[PDB]
């Protein structure tokens, strides 16, 4: 019944230090095996960074990463914490926060990531952010939708009606244009009969810039 | 080279059995070794599958059905993840890991396809500029592409009549929840541009046919 509430996506310059932390929700960080971090460079594999262990305290960090990596909890918060210091853009990645479970094997003990964290893109990068212009795409089912132009880093989430709306919903994956930034539209197909009585809001979230946009989109 | 090496991809019949390999090097002995197996969705976190290291010592993940199942393949040294029953949905990326000199060491994934999926043609929804956007001196037309299979389109513009290559960015094709494919294509135009055509045209072409969809000023 535990669950993982991992903090957002964001851009830090090279040289600067990767903070992320992870909530525990539904019982206590303790009294477990312990928590670890993996990562995902976009369109790459899975990369383990480290884990930590409950009962000791101690670390197992990638020999690769350990010179860079501080993994730690605080049990007053309930929250589980990752440092890397000293970014360069090979550390751009979809960062999870993870529970291990340790497992009886024959010889040996080992152990699994049980449950995981949503995921946060951090991006390295000397660019600076920019958050999106959003714009309504006007509209038996009709389509009406979203523009989400120019902005960066990655992610864009995109919902409508404050979440209660989901069924015809189709967010498209973002163009990265010449320049660097990303656009993406969202468009959502409805009952055309419902058009002159039903209200329609795209909520447009850019974390990297603590931006939210909430565009009326009407015929 | 890694300890651990898994194929880039792997093709199998639905209703049949896919069977995903991790091989491990030379120097490092399969029998020795716990396979973890982790199963992951676009958009989504990865999920813990199995875990086996011999038929006396293996444990299913929560909620992961018995179509799962591991294995070991001694004489090529390689650990196995067996799917019985193969349904579309099983179409995802495959990691296995071992825990080795204290690291956890992650093969390099598997993309599973799950063959026999029938062609499909794009639905295509073409927008204008907003009267916001062009307000602001800028335009753009919007060109979203959506459920066509298999997974490549080629997109074209025209202003009237005439091919216009100047300011389009097109997506690569992307896989949807429901295993077809999705791209978008965006013109950007000058206002004064927008208005002086008697319209624009965004085609897409699927498997040597093509579809066109029209907006004006």
């Amino acid at each position: 019944q535990l669950q993982l509430q991992e903090s957002g996506p964001g851009l830090l310059k090279p040289s600067e230090t990767l903070s992320l932390t992870c909530a525990v929700s539904g019982g206590s960080i303790s009294g477990g095996y312990g928590w670890g971090w993996i990562r995902q460079p976009p369109g790459k594999g899975l990369e383990w960074i480290g884990s930590i262990y409950s009962s000791s305290g101690s670390t197992d960090y990638n020999p690769s990463l350990k010179s860079r990596v501080t993994i730690s909890t605080d049990t007053s918060k309930n929250q589980l914490s990752l440092k890397l210091s000293s970014v360069t853009a090979a550390d751009t990645a979809v960062y999870y926060c993870a529970r291990v479970q340790n497992i009886v094997v024959v010889f040996t003990i080992k152990e699994f990531f049980e449950l995981w964290g949503q995921g946060a893109l951090v991006t390295v990068s000397s660019a600076s952010t920019k958050g999106p212009s959003v714009f309504p795409l006007a509209p038996g089912t009709a389509a009406l939708g979203c523009l989400v132009k120019d902005y960066f880093p990655e992610p864009v989430t995109v919902s409508w009606n404050s979440g209660a709306l989901t069924s015809g919903v189709h967010t498209f994956p973002a163009v990265l244009q010449s320049s660097g930034l990303y656009s993406l539209s969202s468009v959502v197909t409805v009952p055309s009969s419902s058009l002159g009585t039903q209200t329609y809001i795209c909520n447009v979230n850019h974390k990297p810039s603590n931006t939210k946009v909430d565009k009326r989109v009407e015929p | 080279q890694p300890v651990l090496t898994q194929p880039t991809f792997l093709s199998a019949s639905p209703g049949a059995s896919a069977r995903l390999s991790c091989t491990l090097s030379s120097g490092i002995n399969v029998g020795s070794y716990s396979i973890f197996w982790y199963q992951q969705k676009p958009g989504s976190p990865p999920r813990y599958l199995l875990y086996y290291y011999s038929d006396s010592s293996k444990y299913q993940g929560s909620g992961v059905p018995s179509r799962f199942s591991g294995s070991k393949d001694a004489s090529a040294n390689a650990g196995l993840l067996l799917i019985s029953g193969l349904q579309s949905e099983d179409e995802a990326d495959y990691y296995c890991a071992i825990w080795h000199n204290f690291a956890c060491v992650f093969g390099g994934g598997t993309r599973l396809t799950v063959l026999g999926q029938p062609k499909a043609a794009p639905s295509v929804t073409l927008f204008p500029p907003s009267s916001e956007e062009l307000q602001a001196n800028k335009a753009t037309l919007v060109c979203l592409i959506s459920d066509f299979y298999p997974g490549a389109v080629t997109v074209a513009w025209k202003a009237d009549s005439s091919p216009v290559k100047a300011g389009v960015e097109t997506t690569t094709p992307s896989k949807q929840s429901n295993n077809k494919y999705a791209a978008s294509s965006y013109l950007s135009l000058t206002p004064e541009q927008w208005k002086s055509h008697r319209s624009y045209s965004c085609q897409v072409t699927h498997e040597g046919s093509t579809v066109e969809k029209t907006v004006a000023p």
